[PDB]
């Protein structure tokens, strides 16, 4: 069904949905990693840890809600699931929670705990996960020296450089009026459009957020985590991409779903695509691929991840994806754009029509907060069926042609050609 | 693995002169012995012009 | 410090805008190199 | 033949056949698993990956599964693609091939591949050992081919003819008419499968309580615990999963997981500890069994245990709904115990 | 390089036709039993160039007895060869052994991938 | 300290020195057969060859061997030459060098080549479980060093000091002179030892019996029997081993191993039935397990165990007084049984 | 290629001595840190070959943390002299931190090599 917005300060948007039977209230914020300094960069991630660390037995022991949160660079939200006659005490518990009372939550002793729980986990993903590490690199060496490129959990140091007083710095100078949204999402019509304009349900810090001066940019660059004492070598490629609101993101997304995904290991993945799985399956080379095209308000990252374990042939495997992208940029068929086409409406579908509520209510919370209104499945596909060989043609004549790289590698890259053989194969060739 | 290493002669030309995992400390000196192979084969070429037109 | 913090680069970075700039002479140089290069062995 | 469907105004279809037949139907060690594996290629009438190919030019794809007692086909597409999908999905569920010539080179691998992967992880392999001490070869067979019992393409055949049959069928859908549904599957080669007889048990499966195994696995060391549950009192166990892996209960940063798995007649409520160490894994169960079989309070979670299981029931096959009214107190008894890892210095069963 | 579907379509479209076989099939017999491969204990499926990917891959999924027969073939025809003798009537093929026990896989295998290259390069017209 | 020896006239003369510490002392998992695999090697002045290599070319070798309870260090030499050996034998034995680069590229493939021999047996891995499965973690240790528990080479060096002392230690060996043995050990480095306390058990160890374990092996399958005997009655044990194991009963061409280990304070009784295919032996084993349990006259049986105890026990090192003169009747009780190779045929120990 | 064992052989032979040592250590020192390895923050443990079978056998021994820290040192050094400079007045070693690593290794290993190679050519010990 359609959205229903309105706006006077505080923004209530509904997407009513009588498929569902679990509805769900939150909070989104426009705020989040990309606008803070990188003095102390683990405090978004250290307020959903304390948001999930102790309020969790309240609302449990209370009534029945469960809470989440999830923070990627700007889409900071804290939604609380309920069911469908329980929203008036979900609120009740947000209000409580996050006007007043704001000072029993802040405890010194729990603040130690969460403070040592978060240190165990940015130690383990550190540790562990290879694959997301790869692309946290990514981000911090291809916006350098700008607020986009610090890590989304912070560092080591940051975590434990301060305690309190940036903390609330940052509730005070992020948490206010102006960039706050709630959201409807689930069985619910019109009781959310009332009971947020209410004169008990007020935003503290009716000001601004502060503004930033330099807002992003883009060059290329390197990082090389090599741990050969790991198995297998992840890598990861990427190029200057399109940010929200643009009349090019379905163009973007098209491109990168034209290659589309593969898995090794899986039958059904090794059997279809396009002629550079052929390429790869003749002499195995790698064993997944993740072409992604990342959108955030200031800037994009359309790019590459892979994760290969015959680590003598990078180049191969690289030379191979970067020739298919020329092949892309120069000539493309018009079957393998139909099949993109449908592949892209398949996958929107799923995406933006799960049936969690959490997930549509994070992404309703992302398209309001930058948009105004949301953008339903019928208009987009209205808008994606006008892509045609021409308009991805002329789009990647401007993106992927001779424009700057970012490579971020761990494990065994000794093959890994640094960056002048792997940069020189665009426009090199019999063109 | 990609067709430059597949062919023997491309592949024989790329591992002996296009790829070559070379120091990273290297000075002009080191050049300097391509320098002088380079010198022979120019010696070689031009002594053989010569010769052509010599009695 | 943690290796997220990239080393200082300010000193070496281009500080002014217009990055096809430094491409143009890139390859404007490029091909002059390939015309010397051609002429001299014509 | 049991046919229904569902509708619903989102323009994403999805469709969905289940075969009441699996690694719990299993006459050998993991022949189910290598049906599954060979499901979805080789079709007479059409070719067998390619043929496919187009399908998913058209705007969907597919998907197999292999569960304790399913083997599930999905199909996601566009609204106008049903009929030809629905065709599709009977042409493959067929027994239609099964050369011998294209499993030595596609579907071993994969199995190989598919167990290699369940094995490196202790907690998978503690609950298969758990299945199988608290289960014997009835509902207990080993999920993934691993190769100890040889099996042949003609075995896979008579397996695939035990179980493809129109009797023992179950299709589903969403975002689907259920009068599409109603007359397409009749005009369809599903409807002309040959009529088998459901293997569905009439009766509970018998359980055998107090067994142990212990495993010299290398890693981290994991110890379970895993009670039978029958169909009397079920969804006690669920409330108290759900209050045991909450942060509501005293026992939160030292248990790993807490899940259930659920039958048509019954389940085997399990939990899981691990560490990388021993020490703390001897002394977080020590007390996770100590304070358990004291007794903890469960009446304060049935809210968020009513609010979990309904936003965790979206697939079509809704099990019996499960009453949280009758969920007063518990009281830990006897169990089946599993060590994994370092277990030269876990505790035994008896001093635990 | 030469199709095997083909030679089946030719070979059905010779087989059924009644004047054309019965001309042509005493002659082909009597040219595979001059042809002198049967002498020197070889069958036909032994003689085909086995280089190729596609030959490749239909020897791969032969039965390992039928595998090892031919490399016994082989090599018993190198050593004949070798000292530009013939073995006496014990070891000659049989007129009704010349059997091919390699034709069906690789006409399934010449199906496979000429419909896979095809269906590759498609176009989307009506 | 106990030295013996034993006169003949024939010219080759065997020195053995024992150390009454094992693997069933050991602390850790495998440090006592790593302790053994780097026992004899790299002395602090006498070096791995340039003074080994010699032992050799004067007419001798050395051997180091490992048991449960013994790690025995063996040489053999010609007649006139025990001084220089027992010389080298004492040296070895002084906590010598344990040089942390030698432990990482000599003796840990050697174990890891020894662990990967005894893993393919089947009989091996049986012996392992029952005996991990009878005795918990006291005299029942895995034998053999395989990565699951982490040892430190402190830790070696730790067990070395704790084993290699004076009173721990017996000196013995066949062939040799009494009292020039006698005379050549005050003279020595054995003579400086520190004087620590024995290591053996004053009483006898604590049996479980009555429990199963089972595990997934690929290739043949193996069905072992164990039982724990006290030392007031082991001879019965004995001669009923023998007679299971000999020609004299029907319950011979299908028993693969019938052999029994004695201790200073009892023993175990093992048995075993292995076969290509799991059809024969879920059989055998019924069989076996019924007719043994009917019980069976024994005394037909004493000569021929007199003689075979005569043959195998010729060492210095005399059993206890085994007197076979009170055996008439054997009836089974209970037992502890495993399953080896195939998992879901072998039978299961409620019916068998 | 000079063996080690002589050369600390000569030094414990000077260095015990009084008036060799008191007249010879500080010139030894001025020397050693006017060579220029020093300067550019390497230890002496590095400098020496690594392509004798002597050395392969001495750091196949070496601790993690110091073959880590040699690796590093290594390409800093390949760095840093390609980039024409000197690393600044803080990041260097100081007399204290050049202290001697890899000698045990060395010692033990080349005294192996030597009984080997005096052992295996023994004679009949007349
Ligand atoms: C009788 C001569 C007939 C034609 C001869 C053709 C070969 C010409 C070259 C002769 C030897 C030169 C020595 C160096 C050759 C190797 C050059 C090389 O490696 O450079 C590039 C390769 O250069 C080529 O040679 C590419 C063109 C292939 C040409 C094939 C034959 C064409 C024949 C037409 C005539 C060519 C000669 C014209 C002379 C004016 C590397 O880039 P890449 O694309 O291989 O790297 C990709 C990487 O993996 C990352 O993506
Ligand atoms: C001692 C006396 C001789 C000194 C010779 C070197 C200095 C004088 C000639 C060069 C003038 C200064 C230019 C910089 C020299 C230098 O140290 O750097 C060069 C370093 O180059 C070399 O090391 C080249 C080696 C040869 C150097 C000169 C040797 C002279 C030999 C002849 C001497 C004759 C004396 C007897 C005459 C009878 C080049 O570096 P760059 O500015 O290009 O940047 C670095 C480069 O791009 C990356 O490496
Ligand atoms: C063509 C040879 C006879 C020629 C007969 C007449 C002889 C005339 C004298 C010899 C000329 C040979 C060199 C050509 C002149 C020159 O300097 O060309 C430079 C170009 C640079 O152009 P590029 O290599 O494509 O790179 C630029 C790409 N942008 C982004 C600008 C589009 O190209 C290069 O840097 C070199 C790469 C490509 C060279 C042109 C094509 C050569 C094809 C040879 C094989 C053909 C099959
Ligand atoms: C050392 C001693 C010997 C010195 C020479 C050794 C290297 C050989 C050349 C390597 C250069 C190279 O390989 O150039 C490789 C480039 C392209 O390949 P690419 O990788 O740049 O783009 C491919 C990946 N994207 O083609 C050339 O330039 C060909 C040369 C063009 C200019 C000359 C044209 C011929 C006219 C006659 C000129 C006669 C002179
Ligand atoms: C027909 C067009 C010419 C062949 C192009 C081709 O055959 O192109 C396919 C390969 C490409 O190899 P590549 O390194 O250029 O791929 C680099 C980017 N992936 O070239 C060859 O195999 C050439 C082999 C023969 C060489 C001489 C050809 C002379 C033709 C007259
Ligand atoms: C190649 C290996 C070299 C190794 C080092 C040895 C040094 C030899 C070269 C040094 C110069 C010697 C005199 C050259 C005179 C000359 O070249 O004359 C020709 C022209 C000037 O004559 P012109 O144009 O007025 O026409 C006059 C007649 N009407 O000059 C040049 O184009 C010099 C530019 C050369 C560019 C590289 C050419 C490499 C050789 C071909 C390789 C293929
Ligand atoms: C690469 C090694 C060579 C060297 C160092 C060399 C050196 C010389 C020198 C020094 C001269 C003139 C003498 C003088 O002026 O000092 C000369 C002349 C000559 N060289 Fe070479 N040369 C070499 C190779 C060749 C080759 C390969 C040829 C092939 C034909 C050749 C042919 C000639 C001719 C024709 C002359 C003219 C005078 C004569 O007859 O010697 N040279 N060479
Ligand atoms: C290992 O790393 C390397 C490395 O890989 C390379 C390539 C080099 C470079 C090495 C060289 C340049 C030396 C190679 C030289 C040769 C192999 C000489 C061989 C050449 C000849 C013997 C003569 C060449 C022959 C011709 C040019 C034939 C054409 C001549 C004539 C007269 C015919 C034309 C006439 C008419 C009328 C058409 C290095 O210096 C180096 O170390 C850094």
């Amino acid at each position: 069904a359609e959205v229903t917005q309105l706006s006077n300060g505080i923004v209530v948007a509904t997407e009513h949905n009588p498929s569902a039977h679990t509805a769900s209230v939150g909070v989104v914020f426009g705020s989040g990693a990309a606008n803070e300094n990188p003095y102390n960069n683990g405090v978004s991630n250290l307020w959903k840890n304390i948001f999930l660390s102790k309020e969790n037995s309240a609302v449990a022991a209370k009534e029945g809600l469960a809470l989440s949160s999830n923070i990627s660079r700007d889409f900071q939200s804290y939604i609380v699931s309920s069911l469908p006659g329980s929203t008036d005490k979900s609120l009740d518990f947000l209000n409580q929670s996050f006007i007043q009372q704001k000072a029993n939550l802040l405890s010194s002793s729990n603040f130690e705990a969460t403070k040592k729980s978060v240190l165990k986990q940015v130690q383990d993903f550190e540790e562990n996960d290879h694959p997301n590490r790869v692309l946290e690199h990514l981000h911090s060496t291809a916006f350098q020296n700008t607020p986009l490129s610090l890590p989304t959990r912070g560092t080591l140091e940051s975590l434990e450089n301060l305690v309190v007083a940036d903390l609330e710095s940052f509730a005070n100078n992020h948490f206010l009026n102006s960039n706050a949204v709630v959201v409807g999402t689930g069985n619910i019509k019109h009781e959310d459009l009332v009971n947020s304009i209410e004169s008990k349900n007020l935003s503290l810090q009716t000001g601004t957020k502060p503004v930033l001066k330099k807002k992003a940019a883009f060059l290329g660059s390197e990082v090389r985590l090599r741990d050969d004492t790991l198995p297998k070598a992840w890598i990861s490629l990427a190029v200057e991409g399109e940010p929200v609101n643009s009349p090019n993101y379905f163009v973007a997304k098209l491109a990168a779903q034209i290659f589309g995904s593969y898995n090794a290991f899986e039958p059904a993945s090794r059997l279809q695509g396009i002629k550079l799985l052929d390429n790869i399956q003749e002499y195995q080379l790698c064993d997944n691929f993740n072409h992604f095209s990342l959108s955030y308000k200031d800037s994009g990252l359309w790019g590459f991840s892979t994760a290969t374990r015959n680590v003598t042939m990078i180049d191969d495997l690289i030379h191979f994806t970067l020739k298919q992208w020329n092949r892309l940029t120069i000539s493309v068929t018009d079957t393998e754009v139909e099949r993109a086409k449908s592949l892209l409406k398949l996958q929107l579908g799923q995406l933006y029509e799960s049936g969690n509520p959490v997930n549509d209510a994070n992404l309703l919370g992302a398209e309001v907060l930058i948009k105004g209104s949301k953008l339903s499945l019928g208009e987009a596909f209205k808008k994606i069926d006008a892509i045609t060989v021409k308009d991805v043609k002329a789009w990647a004549g401007k993106r992927l042609w001779d424009q700057d790289i970012a490579i971020a590698g761990t494990g065994q890259i000794e093959g890994l050609l640094d960056y002048m053989r792997i940069r020189s194969d665009m426009s090199m060739m019999r063109w | 693995m990609a067709f430059r290493k597949s062919n023997v002669y491309l592949s024989l030309v790329n591992s002996y002169i296009i790829d070559s995992p070379q120091p990273s400390s290297i000075n002009y000196w080191w050049n300097m012995g391509s320098l002088l192979g380079l010198c022979l084969v120019i010696q070689i070429v031009t002594g053989i012009f010569m010769a052509m037109h010599y009695s | 410090k943690s290796t997220y913090r990239t080393p200082n680069f300010d000193d070496v970075l281009k500080e002014n805008n217009d990055a096809d700039k430094g491409r143009s002479y890139a390859y404007f140089m490029v091909g002059a190199m390939g015309l010397l290069s051609s002429a001299g062995a014509k | 033949l049991t046919v229904s469907a569902r509708d619903a105004p989102t323009k994403i279809s999805t469709l969905a056949v289940k075969v009441h037949g699996g690694s719990r139907y299993a006459t050998k060690d993991g022949v189910a698993h290598l049906l599954n594996r060979f499901n979805f290629q080789n079709t007479n009438t059409r070719s067998a990956l390619k043929l496919v190919r187009e399908s998913e030019l058209l705007g969907g794809t597919f998907k197999s599964t292999l569960d304790r007692e399913y083997i599930t086909l999905k199909a996601t597409f566009l609204k106008d693609d049903l009929p030809y999908y629905v065709n599709a999905l009977a042409d493959v569920l067929y027994k239609t091939a099964f050369k011998p010539h294209e499993l030595t080179e596609s579907v071993l691998p994969a199995a190989r591949y598919d167990y290699a992967v369940a094995e490196q992880c202790p907690v998978k392999s503690a609950e298969d050992q758990l299945y199988a001490i608290t289960f014997r070869k009835g509902l207990g067979n080993p999920l993934l081919y691993d190769g100890v019992e040889r099996v042949s393409l003609q075995d896979i055949k008579d397996f695939a003819d035990k179980v493809y049959t129109k009797e023992n069928l179950e299709v589903s859908g969403e975002n689907v008419v259920e009068a599409d549904l109603k007359r397409f599957v009749d005009e369809s080669l599903l409807s002309t499968l040959p009529a088998g007889k459901s293997l569905v048990s009439k009766s509970e499966p018998k359980f055998f309580l107090g067994e142990e195994n212990r495993v010299r696995f290398i890693g981290d060391s994991v110890a379970a615990i895993g009670i039978p549950v029958n169909k009397a009192s079920l969804a006690q166990y669920e409330v108290l999963a759900n209050y045991l892996t909450s942060a509501l209960s005293e026992l939160s940063g030292l248990i790993s997981s807490a899940k259930l798995d659920k039958f048509t007649d019954g389940g085997l409520f399990t939990l899981f500890v691990r560490d990388q160490d021993s020490a703390v894994v001897s002394s977080n169960i020590k007390k996770i069994v100590a304070d358990l079989k004291k007794g903890k309070d469960l009446s304060p979670a049935i809210n968020y245990t009513k609010l979990k299981n309904a936003v965790q029931n979206e697939s079509v096959s809704s099990p019996i709904e499960l009453n949280f009214d009758a969920v007063k107190d518990f009281k830990l008894g006897k169990f089946n115990y599993v060590a994994v890892g370092d277990v030269s210095n876990l505790p035994y069963l008896d001093e635990l | 390089p030469q199709s095997f579907t083909s030679i089946a379509r030719i070979g059905d479209y010779i087989l059924k036709s009644p004047v054309l076989s019965k001309l042509c099939v005493p002659v082909a017999n009597q040219f595979i039993n001059l042809a002198g491969y049967k002498k020197l204990g070889l069958k036909f499926d032994d003689l085909i160039a086995e280089e190729n990917p596609i030959m490749q891959t239909a020897l791969r999924r032969l039965p390992e007895d039928e595998s090892y027969a031919r490399a016994y073939r082989i090599i018993r025809a190198h050593q004949t060869e070798l000292t530009h003798h013939l073995l006496p009537r014990n070891e000659w093929i049989k007129a009704q052994e010349d059997v091919p026990y390699l034709l069906p896989y690789i006409l399934e295998a010449e199906a496979a991938a000429k419909e896979k290259d095809e269906l590759d390069n498609i176009e989307v017209s009506k």
